[PDB]
């Protein structure tokens, strides 16, 4: 029996990144030519990345650890705009990898929730060394962190447990939305991704709209829609790793000014998953499940998956 | 007359995005793919970025006037997906439209095209039987 898969959720919140999973656990993985190919995706992550951090430092007027780092700084953007798009020349990764080491870098990165930073950040910049050794081939992980905005829809197709899935991915920012209504039509479930790291983020689209408060708002409009009564829907509180460690040092209180609960990842991240279980109009009669998850952990992706997997089973033969 | 790619032509679209969209079947074979991924806005914006600047400059004011209200209005129908900052910087040269305004816009929808859509479109069955109908 085949079944229609719908990965929602706001911009950056983890949807195609479940979809790498379900291709490194259901369809063979990466083969060597295709790893090859995210090379170029990485260092143009990694590059962003460290562009921004250093723009934040005039933004935020934060000042240098170490005066020289100034130039270092200012001969990188300038490589940015010479060098081919997606590529790390030694003389680059050199200067990059002086700016990580500077305490103001590094202050700086600490703020990334003030402006707007790749989730994979500090994953790639902290072994940069790693990545521009001759002979470097991505690891599933550094493919996993790769970040690309997608958008439009794309289906992929996988079988499982004797179920054919049609998985269909979508954008997230608020443009691509309008395309969602394409693909309502005999919707068998629909993953929810929210991530639990935005509570103190804005939109790229609009910086004066906090992240979460957009995903509640978006996920009140598609929990209760019309086209899903009949529909399985699986709540994806995603980025726990990241989360469980920013709610040691910024408080939840940022995206909800009421909560009185510790700012440790159980209680906090118990209160989000409320607010957005608390959305459903008809909770009554359609119960929404929900795992904390960490699209980029390949274990726990398969173990969520499995359990999705069979709510579906189960919700069928009723 | 019709144009029929010949291998090479079409086995050159797979060097580098800008060869792939630098050629008039490469984009028309590209837009039969974002049509059926629904993201066939973005490779119409970018035509209608060129067709500004390197088009009849009587009417500038009026293209990029149209082009806003087609692709970069809220709700637009043609809506293009671009962060804040760079949406900012548009609307505001907007107040005084000339050829290169709509810079920032453009090559931010051509590296959306580029590191999504474009890689899935070599792998794409509309792009196989393209290299496969080639001449010689
Ligand atoms: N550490 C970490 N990174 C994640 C998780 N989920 C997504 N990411 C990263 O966040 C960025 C955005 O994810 P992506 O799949 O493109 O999101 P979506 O497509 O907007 O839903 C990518 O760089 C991912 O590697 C997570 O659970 N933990
Ligand atoms: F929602 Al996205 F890349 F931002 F899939
Ligand atoms: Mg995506």
């Amino acid at each position: 029996r085949t079944v229609k898969l719908l990965l929602l959720g706001a911009g950056e919140s983890g949807k195609s990144t479940i979809v790498k999973q379900m291709k490194i656990i259901h369809q063979d993985g990466y083969s060597l030519e295709e790893c090859l190919e995210f090379i170029a995706i990485i260092y143009g992550n990694t590059l962003q990345s460290i562009l921004a951090i250093v723009r934040a430092m005039t933004t935020l007027n934060i000042q240098y650890g170490d005066s020289a780092r100034q130039d270092d700084a200012r001969k990188l953007m300038h490589m940015a705009d010479t060098i081919e798009e997606g590529t790390m020349p030694k003389e680059m990764s050199d200067i990059i990898q002086r700016l990580w080491k500077d305490s103001g870098i590094q202050a700086c990165f600490d703020r990334a929730s003030e402006y707007q930073l790749n989730d994979s950040a500090g994953y790639y910049l902290s072994d940069l060394e790693r990545l521009v050794t001759p002979g470097y081939v991505p690891t599933e992980q550094d493919v996993l962190r790769s970040r690309v905005k997608t958008t439009g829809i794309i289906e992929t197709q996988f079988s499982f447990k004797d179920l054919n899935f049609r998985m269909f991915d979508v954008g997230g920012q608020r443009s691509e939305r309008k395309k969602w209504i394409h693909c309502f039509e005999g919707v068998t479930a629909i993953i929810f991704c929210v991530a639990l790291s935005d509570y103190d983020l804005v939109l790229a689209e609009d910086e004066e709209m906090n992240r979460m408060h957009e995903s509640m708002k978006l996920f009140d409009s598609i929990c209760n829609n019309k086209w899903f009564t009949d529909t399985s829907i699986i709540l994806f509180l995603n980025k726990k790793d990241l989360f469980e460690e920013k709610i040691k040092k910024s408080p939840l209180t940022i995206c909800y000014p009421e909560y009185a609960g510790s700012n440790t990842y159980e209680e906090a991240g118990n209160y989000i998953k409320v607010q957005f279980l608390e959305l459903n109009m008809r909770r009554d009669v359609k119960e929404i499940y929900s795992h904390m998850t960490c699209a980029t952990d390949t274990q726990n992706v398969k173990f969520v998956f499995d359990a999705v997997t069979d709510i579906i089973i189960k919700e069928n033969l009723k | 007359l019709v144009d029929i790619p010949t291998k090479m032509r079409v086995e050159r679209w797979a060097f580098n995005f800008s060869e792939l969209i630098r050629d008039p079947k490469g984009r028309q074979s590209f837009q039969h793919f974002l049509r059926k991924e629904f993201s066939g806005e973005n490779l119409g914006f970018w035509e209608a970025c060129e067709d500004l600047k390197y088009g009849d400059q009587s009417k500038v004011k009026e293209k990029a006037e149209e082009i806003y209200k087609l692709f970069l209005a809220p709700g637009a129908r043609r809506w293009i997906n671009i962060d804040g900052k760079t949406m900012d910087i548009t609307v505001k040269g907007l107040k005084h439209p000339h050829r290169y305004v709509l810079d920032a816009a453009q090559t931010h929808i051509y590296m959306l095209m580029k590191k999504d859509s474009y890689a899935r479109y070599l792998k794409s069955p509309i792009y196989k039987e393209m290299l496969a109908k080639a001449i010689e």
